[PDB]
């Protein structure tokens, strides 16, 4: 897991899991919970500008 | 009551997201070069005195890689088109029903990265013709002259403005996309002030 | 307290000045005499859809300009102390560049052109694009998990997802009520990206109530229901197979024979635009006829007539403006196509046609304009009763194959098409009249199949008699070309109306 960075997850469609409890759990939890703040980014304007509100990053798998 | 037309171009879409003009248009660099061969080989021949021959070797030769020497000629003719903003052309969408799949544009720009091979629109023209980015080929009509520059004024995208199945009404082509819209309200809608009664004291 | 500023004053700001304007309630002073309480980010909206009157100094600025027009300062505090304002859609400013271009229009006494408005109007438009997008950077809206917990957590949806009678009345109006009625309250979800959206009109609640509420009842292909319904939203998840399969005959219901809808709404649209393309002009001014029409008005036809010309009492003339609800069950004297007396061969007046000819760009053919409508929105519908049985049902009565050549005058023939049209789409009077009257001739007996002039004095005509009698231009880009050649009737020399299509059979020659 420390080489990778990331713990792959085994995820059956068959899997008896509540998905929004689960979410629930994340959120309320003190040691799972990810990340949630603000980002920075350049606009089209040039100008480094950073958001208002807390933004989530998290990957998807692209094709 | 139909034909083939010379002097056009075909190739998918995209979008110009940034501060811009809603009639402009941006198009790929190996179409530039195609399209506006004749009209390089008349720069080339006056201003680096090169022959017919070595005027379309040179052309053909820089259509799949960037030159320099091309990309100040293709500025040149834009810039040489004044009073109008650009090169004159006609964008078709199809099925062709309403007034909007065919509109007047202005060529002002030639990409200068050789791998994007799409024609580049304006987010404020894209309801109208009813366009997406999944597949259209649109095509593309270049203006010879000025006589037809000004002939096809009739098809400009100011012409679709006014409804046409209510008096006195704008139709809804104009309003501005989802992305755009979410977020001004997150802006004008904000709980950032104090209730009036509170304002007041 | 409460800085003051003038309306005209904010508009002539430069724009690094507006964006600099203090974060604050103000009052806004307008030139009809009112006042307007609002906070800064309303107001700098407000400006940017302004524009048009940034060209014209003197034109004076109403309150209702405004987004929040309804929080009027008066002497009794109890008015504007706890008013809600207006909510900002992508329609709503469209609707106040809408106000701005057509106060324009009648403080100019109807002298300034309609098409350097529209110009105007998009041009306002671009200007609000590049200004919010370059500057409210640091407001972009974001979407995660985060929101979805937000309103899934809300106790009464919740309950809406419990104790239900699996039917039809069950779910869709008890279940889902109790939905709509947390979505709609002021005071819930505040900063939720996926309820404000829903306000706003980014978002609609038929997806949203599929998604956090009970699914319902999805259909086969064929169009016939389940006796069980879908127990679970999307949110949750469908992982049983009886609801998961019944659920992907929706997907397989999505995807049709469109290419065959293609087919037929392509071929409807290119008929109806050749025949209509005989009415080539529309004039501006009026013809000063003595000749009006007289129609029944209902409340199915009442939006319908807008912009018409009625005449009221005492011998005036007024123009629907779309709610004179007093007028519904009587019958009025109209201004109308059939009784026009322009000289033009092929055109009409402004008034006898209706104020939606100010929208219409100069040099259009109105006839294709009346066609294009029509076929605008039955293709709309058809491709997204059947809509194909609708188009087939419009098509048999114009084309006469209850059809148009039964009945023997344009003016009662006009509230019977205007009912069965406005029924289903939505199709102004004025593109009624103009259809009908492409079907007309003057005398059949004689073999003249021009347009009548004045439209009262004509007949009908099916449509295949028509499209090969009338120019052999037409003729030539229909159908069975070979057929008008052989027609005896066409080597005769009549007075013929011409089609747009004349020039290019002769390749340009005059
Ligand atoms: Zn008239």
């Amino acid at each position: 897991v420390l080489m990778d960075g990331f713990p792959y997850i085994y995820a059956p469609v068959d899997d008896p899991v509540d998905l929004m409890a689960a979410v629930n759990k994340l959120i309320n939890s003190d040691k799972y919970r990810p990340h949630y703040g603000k980002v920075s980014y350049r606009d089209q304007a040039g100008k480094w500008v950073t958001t208002k509100d807390n933004v989530l990053m998290g990957p998807l798998y692209m094709m | 009551f139909g034909a083939r037309l010379n002097a056009t171009a075909r190739a998918v879409i995209t979008s110009i997201s940034d501060p811009h003009d809603y009639d402009e248009l941006h198009i790929p660099w190996g179409v530039g070069c195609q399209l506006l061969k004749y009209h390089l080989t008349n720069k080339l021949k006056a201003k680096f005195n090169m022959t017919t021959r070595e005027a379309f070797s040179f052309v053909y030769e820089n259509v799949l890689q960037y030159n320099q020497i091309i990309a100040d000629l293709f500025k040149e003719l834009i810039a040489e088109a004044a009073p109008y903003k650009g090169m004159g052309c006609t964008f078709h969408r199809n099925p062709t029903l309403q007034r909007g799949s065919t509109q007047q544009f202005f060529i002002t720009k030639v990409k200068d990265d050789i791998n994007d091979n799409s024609i580049s629109m304006s987010v404020l023209c894209l309801k109208a013709p009813n366009a997406d980015f999944d597949g259209d080929q649109l095509n593309l009509t270049l203006m010879p002259d000025v006589y037809l520059t000004k002939a096809t004024e009739r098809i400009a995208p100011h012409t679709w403005v006014l409804s046409i199945d209510e008096p006195h009404e704008i139709s809804g082509n104009l309003e501005l996309q989802g992305p755009v819209v979410e977020t001004i309200i997150n802006w004008a809608h904000e709980k950032y002030l104090p209730p009036l009664e509170e304002w007041l004291k | 307290n409460l800085n003051r500023y003038k309306a005209r004053d904010l508009l002539n700001l430069s724009y690094d000045d507006l964006w600099s304007l203090p974060s604050e309630w103000h009052l806004i002073e307008f030139d009809d005499g009112k006042t307007v309480v609002s906070v800064d980010r309303i107001t700098k909206l407000s400006v940017l859809c302004w524009y048009p009157l940034k060209h014209y100094k003197d034109c004076p600025i109403p309150s209702d300009h405004h987004i929040d027009f309804n929080r009027i300062l008066t002497d009794n505090p109890k008015d504007y102390l706890n008013v809600e304002g207006g909510r900002v859609t992508s329609k709503a400013m469209v609707k106040h560049l809408n106000k701005a271009i057509w106060n324009i229009y009648d403080w100019s006494g109807e002298t300034v052109d309609p098409e350097v408005l529209s110009k105007l109007a998009i041009e306002g438009k671009n200007w609000l694009y590049n200004q919010t997008t370059v500057k409210l950077s640091e407001y972009l809206a974001t979407l995660s998990m985060f929101d979805i917990a937000e309103v899934y957590n809300h106790p009464k949806v919740r309950e809406a997802n419990h104790n239900i009678e699996p039917t039809t009345y069950g779910i869709e109006k008890i279940s889902y009520g109790k939905v709509k009625e947390v979505f709609n309250d002021p005071t819930q979800f505040i900063g939720n990206s996926i309820i404000e959206g829903l306000r706003s009109g980014t978002q609609k609640t038929e997806q949203l109530l599929q998604a956090f509420a009970w699914r319902g009842f999805p259909t086969d292909i064929n169009s016939d229901i389940f006796k069980y319904p879908v127990t679970t939203g999307y949110i949750d998840g469908i992982w049983n197979l009886y609801e998961n399969m019944i659920e992907s005959r929706s997907g397989t219901k999505a995807l049709l024979y469109n290419k065959e809808l293609l087919r037929v709404t392509e071929y409807f649209n290119r008929k109806s635009q050749l025949i209509a393309q005989y009415v080539q002009r529309l004039h501006p001014g009026d013809c000063k006829t003595t000749i009006l029409a007289e129609y029944p008005v209902t409340k199915l036809t009442l939006k319908a007539f807008k912009g018409k010309y009625y005449q009221k009492e005492d011998g005036k003339l007024d123009w629907i403006r779309g709610n004179e609800t007093h007028l519904i069950g009587t019958k009025q004297k109209f201004r109308s196509v059939f009784g026009c007396n322009h000289p033009d061969s092929q055109g009409i007046c402004m008034t006898c046609y209706g104020r939606l000819g100010i929208n219409i760009p100069k040099g259009t053919n109105i006839g294709q304009v009346a066609a294009v409508s029509m076929g605008d929105k039955i293709t709309s519908a058809v491709l997204s009763v059947n809509m194909y049985e609708v188009m087939k049902r419009f098509q048999s009565f114009l084309h006469s194959g209850t059809y148009l050549k039964n009945y023997k005058s344009p003016i009662e023939a006009l509230p019977v098409f205007a009912t069965m049209a406005n029924e289903k789409i939505s199709l102004n009077i004025s593109h009624c009249e103009i259809l009908i009257y492409a079907m007309m001739i003057r005398s059949a007996q004689y073999r003249d199949y021009r347009l009548p002039k004045p439209g009262i004095n004509g007949q009908f005509e099916k449509y295949n008699r028509l499209m090969q009698c009338r120019s052999l231009g037409g003729a030539m880009a229909f159908e069975k070309q070979h057929e008008p050649l052989n027609n005896p009737g066409s080597f005769l020399n009549k007075m013929r109306n011409d089609h747009p299509y004349d020039l290019l059979v002769k390749g340009g020659k005059l």
